[PDB]
Parts: C-alpha cells; structure tokens; sequence
C-alpha cells in the first residue's frame, strides 16, 4: 500500500506510527528501524519549567507531516514506532532514572535506535550509561552533542546527576574514550569556569560556537563527526536545541542568542548521515511554554526527520522511480 | 562596601566563597530557577551617588531609564529594565569565550532605576542627566537600560557636561535615523537623538555616526540631516555587503578620533524582528543574532563612555529571547572591553 | 505638496491609499499604477484555517509605514489604490471562483498592476487564468512563484481546484510556455511523490530550496528571472511567505524551516525591478491567528512595497532630493 506517498484519494504517536509495547521481542519483529521514547522526566531541570509538556507537544507537530520527502526519495513510513512515555514516579529520581535506563537498555536489545525525547538535560546521562553497558567493556563508544552549554559541573548544588552535570557524567564512561567525545555550539555565559577547568583536564575538545565561525562552521564539524564514528562501534547523538539561534529555537528551556542557524543544522545532519548509522538519538530540553507559534518543536522534528530521512538515503533504502499514483 | 552574596541566597546556607559567583553553586541553586532579589548580574545595588560609587571602587555602573512617555510610538519599554535583570540570572558573571569574571574585573554595581514623573518628559529626562552625571563623577562607566529612545538627549547631556572642554562622539545604531528637527514642534522625543547630540557644544559632526537604517519609516528630513551635516550613514544595505566588522570597525575609528569621551546609543529594532519581536516598532532586514555578539565585541575592543541600550518591550514577546539577547549585548560588550584592557596592560 | 514626505510641524486601506471602486474606467482615470484587491477566500484550504483574515490584517500593517522610502528615493503616494474585497458567495467555490476571474479581468482592463492578496494558494489558479485571457493566444505569459510546496497535484483528495492543484492546473495554461515558468523555495515533506513525479514529467525546471543555496541563490534567482520576463508580453508574480525561514514568517498556513531569510528576499526583489515590470502581483497563505508581532504579515509588507519602491526608481520615478522640510 503506496497512496501514503501520493496526494490524497478521497493515540497521539510520532509520525502517526504504529504504537509497539517497550519489550525487545515485540520491537525485534515489528519491522521499524527506530523507536519513540517519551521521557517526560523534569526533575534534573535547575532552570526555568516546562520541558515535561515537550514529548507530547513534539509528537504533535510530526503529526502534520507526510512521511515522503522528496529531497531524499525516502518513506519514512513504518520506519519508526512510538513505545509511549517511560513510566516514572514523581519525587523520585533515583527509580526514574533506573526506569529510564531499562528502558533504554531493552530497546537496544531489540537492535532498534531509539529516539529520546526529554524532558531536561539529564536523562542522557542514564541513556548514554544504557548504551554504554548495552555494547559491554570489549566495544568502544562515541558520543557528540550540540549544546550551548557544555554541562560540565562536577556537582552541582552538592548533587552528582542533575542536567549541568550531564556531560561531567557522560565522560566518566568505562568505554568511551574523551578521543571520541565532541561537543558543539558552547556561546555565552551559562558555562561556569570549574566547566571549563574541568574540560582542560579530561582534554574535552569542544567546538565553540566561536571556533565554528572561525572555521566557517563545517570543516570542524566534519573534524568531530570524524572523531566520533573512527574506530567506534557504537554512536549517541544528543541534542539540545539551544545549539541553535534563540530566533529558531525560542521554545527551550535556555535559549542562547547566537547559534546555529535552521540550514547550517540541516547541512549538518547530511554530514553526520554519511557515516551511515547512530545507536542512540536523543533530544531534550524542548520548552514549550516558551515557543513562539511552534518554531522550536517544528525546527527539532525537521532536524530529527530530515536525520531519519538522510541515513536511509545513504543505505539506499529509498523508494523505486518507476511507481505512480492510482 | 562593595559586597555581594554569591549565588544570591543568605540565612543558613550561604555561600562564602570569594570566587563562588563564577562557579557552579556548592549549596544550593542560586538564582537559576526562581530570580529571587536579583540585582543585575547579582552585583552589589550602589545608589547613584558618587561619593558612594566612588567609595565602592565602581568602574561599572547599570542604571535603568525605564522612561517609555517620550515616545512618538507606543509604550512598553518601561518594562524592559525588569525583563533584564531577570534574564541575568540565567548566566554566570563569568564569561569563557574572553576568560573574564565580568563583576570583578569592573566591580559593577547595579544603580536601581532613574525616577520618572508621568506626562512630564522635560522634567523626567533633567532626572536622567542628574542620574548619570552622579555615576560618571563617581569615577565609573555606564551601561543606560532603557526606557524610550529619548534617552540619548539626557545621556548625552550628561556626558556632554562632565567631557568638559574635551571633545565627545557619539555613535547611533538603529533602523530608524532618529533625526527630526522637531517632531509636530517638539525638541524631545525619541526621534531626534542625532540633531539633539550635534547641539552639544563639544560633539562634533566629523564624530558621529549612524548605522542600521533600512526600509521607509524614515521621513526625508531624517536623511537630509545626514547629507547636509555630512555624517556617516552606514545602511543595513552597505552593512552586509561590506561586511559587519569592516563598517564596524571604521565607524568606531570615525567617531573615537580625536574624541576624549564616546556616547552609544544602541536601538533594539536594530536587530531584526526574527530575533527581537519584542520592540516598540519591529522591522525586517535587520542584524541576525550573530552579528549582533560581533558588534558588540566589537564595540568592546574599543570602547565607549556609556553605552545605552533601547526600545525593548517584553510585553510583545512570549519568551525570553528578547531579555536574553540584551542580557549578551551588554555581557559581550564587558566581556571584550576587559579583554582587550587586559592585553593593553590596563585597568 | 510635500507634507506628507516629512516630519509633522504641528478606511482600512492599503498604504492609506484612496479607494476606487472595481470599475474599470474609475481605475484608469485614478491615477495609480497599483489595484488592491483582497481575496478573502479559504475554501481551496485543506490545511489550517485562517488566511480569510489576511486581507485585513495584511492592510492594517501597511497603514503603519511612511510614503516615502529614502533608500530609493522614491514616495509610493499614489502609485495604489484599495479596490476592496471581492464579494465572496456561500459555500459556492465555481461561483467564488468565476467572481476572482471577473475582478482580475476588469482590474487588467484599466491598464493597473492588481495586487492580490489572499486568502488561499488556489485563488492563483483563476487570477493566471485571467491575466492569461487578458493577453490572449496571440501573447506570451511568464509565471514566476515563491513557495516551499510545489502545489503539483493533477488532482487532490478527488478534486483539481485546491490549492494543492495550483501549479498543475497553472501550468495547462495555453499561453504559458513550461520554459517561462518558475518556482522557487520547495523544501521538505509537503511534497508528495506524484508531484514531482508530474514536474519531471512536463518539464518545470523548479528550484528546490537546497539548489538555491547550492548555487548562492542569487545566480539561480536571475537565470529563472530570465526565463520568465525575456520573451514574454506578461508576467505573473505570487508569494506564498512560507518560503521564508519559519522565523521569519511564522504567521503563514505552513510555516517550513530551512527557507530565506528577510535580507535574501530583499535582494531578489531588487533583481525583479531590475526587469522594470510586472503584470500581476499576489500573495496567499498569510494566516495572521498564529502570529503575534505580525512578523509575517510585516515581512509580506515590506516586500510588497520594497517592489514597489523598487520598481519606480529603475522607472527613474524619484523625488526631488533638493526638497527641504523649510
Ligand atoms: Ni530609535
Ligand atoms: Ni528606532
């Protein structure tokens, strides 16, 4: 059945996807290649509230949608389902988090990438742990994230796993390398000294927004992809569309004047596409309260489909020529 | 004297630390989620009075002109200032991109607010002169917040005044010229900043300048105030084909040359509406977010006396870009002005 | 008099201009170059609802700027008139549609340029319809439109009249040679299969957003300029303002990221002018309901009368510049 792809003849879930229960074998036979995961989770979040409402809120904009972009020649459809919202108490972290880890855990069982929408910074601290422990102590990781913020607290307000420690917490993995860590877009002031002391000395090489435009922002990305994927077994790619100009992504929960603009973000995806596969996409930190008539939700679904859309180019999963309408 | 808590709170679980305020907070969460009694940039409230600005060692001081009734316009500016402060508490006063320690290095202290008297805009803009000239005769620079683009006649008054028999620029950016003789007979408005500072017995045409202009709310007599006075206009045009940093970097030499004092008024609607909805008249084809943390890095590398910033209404904005954007104008401008300090061997 | 050029010494129109009615001989004798005519119909629409209300509030922000644009040296003081709406029936789209037809040709017979503002894209359908039977068979059409959705449908949920059909019945015009015609901003997944499937199969050479930055944009812009002013009597102009960046525009039926920025547009319109004519001018798709600031509406604005401004000065139509407020 092909008129999804043409013009019309005449549960809310990610791309209008099939919803699959979060269990490895269920997931292993449905046939998609990713999976939805809403995580909801707030309670890392040390600045403004809202990100709880972006799981729904980003579900609804993929909605609009078709699931064939032409750039591409791909279908998008049946290639993602939607496993719903993690189940998590309230005032209650700790079993948060291990909720989230299993989740995580068993979805990569099921050798689907999962996509996770947040909810604040630190849920990629337990996603990144998951995948760590998922590909075990033989197999080397590589994680990139774009930020403005590096997320480089030791601790903060005392505590160990909020989300400006994410990042802190991220590169203390077993197995994976600072060589294969990147991080790109840090700008402005939320970016305490002890995060860049901290940098200094683990030789966390990011990429600031400033570096970016000295190097006219893609051959140094083409750097950090390179670092990243060379010799490593299993990618996670996080987003925090903060790494964008505040004017494309008001809707976040620290919007950064300054960043990248919509084009440069979507050059990138094809740049990060080219090395044909990711283990773990996560995006988080979605506000909308903040959002001006959906510019953000709409900026972060474009970027995450686009994503989708470019690696299946580069397998050459796309869609044969020589097929018509009714 | 010049005090502050780190990280805001007291009571029991103060922090102490002498450096606490550029460092992630140890005992708590500061100010980063609920603002609290913040003062800008958390610095220590010095009343604008220069014996005690003086006594504080102040180098910097923030003071808002909340004054939005000497507007052509519309109202609303007079809630920017508020908007600010908050939007502060979303930053460290440490900036990494130029290492600096933005509160230490100028020992900035936030001045509170320039009194208004409502309908009385002779009277509310003599408060705005007297306001100033208490922080540059105790010693110090001034950020101005406001408020109406009227604040560059009081602004450069005051700067005007206490420059003496030495000689001042003054420096416009902007999407409008702001260049009426008058409008419908008054002097005073928030349209006439330029001709206003050209009055100044020691601000001189050869060290004035206009950038930003575009589109056609620009009556002819505005334009014509350039051409006649010969003043540097760079349009929005010239700014992108030239480049930000060529024009930038020539119009501050325009306008420092000879001068002992610089005067820059910077306008919101400068910057273009996708980046600031937030205004009193937003326009199109303006700076792109960018540009706008490269002018004021450029600005910061040469330096100004006081550096105004206007026309910014968060009324007509649903998030915090708009409070955010000025928060980085200024920040950005510090952050450079102590770099290149820094590397002169300077204060 | 000059007043109206400077400061001040102490109906709902377009530009504050005069209104004229739909008439014409009243057109002819008025004196302008320019027709408002709002179009305030929905009913070619499938996607969100709201461009009935562009008219007016496309007219209400134009009432905010000055006459006189110093860049050009040009005032626009009576170079339009304001005709009003066209007098939308009941639930009668064929009907609706012959009344648009109807209005166009008599805006066409007084020698004015109409400015059509929507409304939605399919009102194009029948305004190129008539700028077509205006100029007859024995004339040359060129069509150029800016839009991120190709609007290529033969036919769309069983009917060849939406504005999803736009570009596929525009382009059966008699008159209007596929090798006049352009198409510029499409862009992600608004665009299904067969209406590509259509463009490759009669030859529109559109340009997809990404060919356009490839290439630098503007020498793309002025070769598809070229093809449709060079070699032909008439030359039709439509905006839909989603080919902007979604920052940019967001109040538009359906807003896209990825698009051209306000500096960009502003340039090409400069390249338009440059050909020192124009037959018809419209614009679709403004939906001022998810709009606060009016930023779309403010950008459709100032591209209107930068065109406007535009084209008068390469018409050498400026004021004097010796004129004084004394
Ligand atoms: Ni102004
Ligand atoms: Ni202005």
């Amino acid at each position: 059945s092909y008129a999804h792809l043409f013009s019309p003849l005449g549960l809310i879930t990610f791309l209008r996807s099939a919803h699959v229960p979060l269990n490895a074998e269920a997931l292993k036979a449905c046939g998609a290649k990713y999976a939805f995961v809403g995580v909801p989770f707030d309670e890392g979040n040390i600045g403004k509230p809202g990100s709880e409402d972006a799981p729904r809120e980003f579900r609804l904009i993929t909605q609009e949608y078709f699931s064939y972009w032409f750039e591409y020649n791909v279908d998008l459809h049946g290639k993602a389902v939607d496993c719903g919202d993690v189940s998590m108490p309230k005032v209650s972290p700790e079993v948060a988090h291990e909720r989230i880890y299993r989740a995580v855990r068993e979805v990569l069982k099921s050798g689907l990438i999962p996509i996770i929408c947040g909810g604040d910074r630190s849920i990629s601290i337990t996603a990144a742990r998951a995948l760590s422990d998922h590909i075990g102590p033989q197999k080397k990781m590589g994680y990139m994230h774009f930020g403005a913020q590096l997320d480089m607290a030791d601790s903060w307000a005392g505590e160990r796993n909020l989300a400006p420690c994410a990042m802190a917490r991220i590169t203390e993995l077993p197995n994976l390398d600072i060589r294969n860590v990147a991080h790109l877009g840090a700008r402005n002031a939320m970016n305490p000294k002890d995060h860049i002391d901290l940098s200094k000395e683990r030789g966390l090489q990011y990429d600031s927004m400033f570096d970016l435009f000295d190097a006219g922002i893609y051959p140094l990305v083409e750097r950090s992809i390179d670092r990243v994927w060379s010799g490593t077994d299993a990618q996670y790619l996080g987003f925090n569309f903060n790494v964008m100009d505040s004017s494309t992504a008001p809707g976040v929960t620290s919007t950064e004047p300054g960043g990248l603009e919509s084009r440069e973000m979507m050059r990138i995806v094809d740049m990060i596409a080219k090395r044909g596969g990711v283990s773990v996409i996560d995006l988080t930190e979605l506000c909308p309260i903040f959002d001006i008539s959906g510019t953000a939700a709409r900026l972060a679904a474009c970027v995450i489909m686009r994503l989708m859309a470019s690696l299946a180019a580069q397998d050459g999963d796309v869609i044969d020529d020589k097929l018509r309408r009714t | 004297k010049w005090q502050f808590t780190p990280h805001q709170h007291r009571g029991p679980a103060e922090q102490f630390g002498e450096n606490d305020h550029i460092y992630s907070p140890k005992l708590h969460n500061g100010s980063f989620k609920s603002r609290g009694l913040a003062t800008f940039m958390g610095a220590p409230y010095c009343p604008p009075d220069r014996h005690k600005i003086r006594e504080m060692g102040a180098k910097i001081c923030f003071l808002a002109v909340p004054w939005d009734q000497g507007q052509i316009v519309r109202a609303g500016a007079s809630q920017g200032a508020a908007a600010l402060r908050d939007a502060t508490t979303q930053y460290f006063p440490y900036m990494f991109e130029y290492d600096v320690d933005l509160l230490s290095f100028f020992r900035v202290v936030d001045c509170g607010d320039v009194p208004t008297v409502p309908g009385n805009n002779i009277k509310s803009q003599e408060y705005t002169a007297d306001y100033v000239t208490e922080c540059l005769e105790g010693g110090a620079k001034v950020i101005l917040f406001g408020g109406d683009h009227s604040l560059p006649i009081p602004g450069a008054k005051a700067l005007s005044r206490f420059t003496g028999s030495g000689k001042m620029g003054y420096l416009h950016v902007d999407c409008h010229l702001d260049a009426a003789p008058d409008w419908a007979g008054n002097l005073i408005t928030n349209c006439s900043g330029a001709p206003r500072a050209l009055d100044l017995p020691n601000c001189n045409a050869r060290n004035m300048a206009h950038m930003g202009s575009r589109n056609g709310l620009n009556p002819k007599d505005w334009w014509d105030f350039y051409v006649d006075n010969e003043i540097r206009v760079v349009t929005m045009s010239e700014m992108i084909e030239r480049g930000l940093e060529v024009c930038a970097n020539e119009i501050f030499e325009r306008v420092k040359k000879d001068t002992d004092s610089l005067y820059f008024t910077w306008d919101t609607d400068s910057i273009d509406i996708s980046c600031m909805p937030g205004n009193s008249a937003p326009e199109c084809y303006g700076l792109k977010g960018r540009e706008v943390i490269q002018l004021a890095r450029i600005a910061g590398r040469h330096g100004c006396d006081i550096l105004d910033i206007v026309e910014f209404c968060p009324y007509f904005d649903p998030s915090q870009i708009g409070a955010k954007m000025t928060v980085n104008m200024i920040y950005h401008y510090l952050g450079s002005r102590a770099q290149t300090l820094r590397q002169q061997g300077k204060q």
